[PDB]
């Protein structure tokens, strides 16, 4: 089609895409123009099914959503597949009359490849609404990291820690789901390295706040350090989750 | 997921590919 974005919108789509690239080729090379094509009545028909639930549970979501984006863009995916579905409807009506219909042939390859399109697209048009929320919960932990600076007492850190502990897990687990699926192998090694560096830094932000909080009046140089770690910890776990979402939105061709 | 009703899709549009190559 060529290459799908996920694994699972790879599983769903790459046979019939792949099974439509050799009908292509068929047609361009005029294979099957010498024989009688059977009638295609039932299986259009079973096509054309498939289109109306198609459309009717996508139009419900249309509906049945506060997600703006995703409003706007599926509805073109309706339309695409409606098109081709009426090419494949023709094409049965003109194989009844005569087997040997050219324009019924251009019908079947230019309505198979509409299908095929629209699915494509409603699937990416899902997918885009899953990856915003995903990138929803990194901007959440951009956010509480911007507030490690008005830490100040043991308790405001205790509160810090249990706040910000259990969100890394989560952005942990989602990306680490989301990296599974990918098709591209790049995009994963990206992925799966910036979680890792985030990681790797969260205990070396809660040490150096920790010190601020602890010595804050003392006034010891570990102070003054601690407060250059917590900056610099801050600014790299902050470059790497905008590297997450940047990453999370590529892309490829 | 609308995985049903797009695998459903895919697989009619596979059965009626293969019935114009048969």
């Amino acid at each position: 089609m060529p290459v799908f974005h996920t694994r699972t919108i790879e599983s769903i789509l790459e046979p019939v895409a792949q099974q439509i690239s050799h009908l292509v080729i068929m047609h361009e090379e005029g294979e099957v123009d010498g024989k009688a094509i059977p009638d295609l009545t039932a299986p259009v028909s079973a096509v054309q099914a498939a289109v109306s639930n198609l459309v009717r549970v996508g139009k419900e979501t249309v509906q049945t959503t506060e997600d703006q984006i995703l409003k706007r863009d599926m509805p073109p995916a309706f339309i695409k597949v409606e098109n081709a579905c009426t090419k494949l409807v023709r094409a049965a009506q003109m194989l009844q009359a005569d087997p040997y219909s050219v324009p019924a042939r251009d019908y079947l390859i230019d309505g198979s490849r509409g299908i095929l399109s629209g699915t494509s697209d409603l699937l990416l048009t899902f997918d885009e609404a899953e990856v915003r929320k995903i990138i929803r919960v990194c901007k959440g932990i951009l956010e509480y990291l911007t507030v490690a600076e008005v830490v100040e007492t043991m308790e405001d850190l205790v509160t810090y820690t249990k706040n910000l502990g259990p969100g890394m897990t989560k952005m942990a687990k989602m990306i680490d789901e989301r990296q599974q699926e990918l098709t591209h192998q790049e995009h994963r090694v990206m992925l799966v390295n910036s979680m890792n560096t985030v990681k790797e830094l969260l205990p070396v932000l809660i040490s150096a706040m920790k010190i601020f909080v602890t010595t804050k009046n003392t006034k010891s140089q570990g102070i003054e350090e601690a407060l250059k770690n917590r900056n610099f910890t801050v600014e790299k776990m902050s470059a790497e989750i905008n590297e997450i979402i940047r990453v999370l939105q590529l892309t490829s061709w | 997921e609308m995985v049903r009703q797009a695998r459903i899709l895919a697989q009619a549009t596979s059965d009626l590919v293969n019935a114009i190559k048969a």
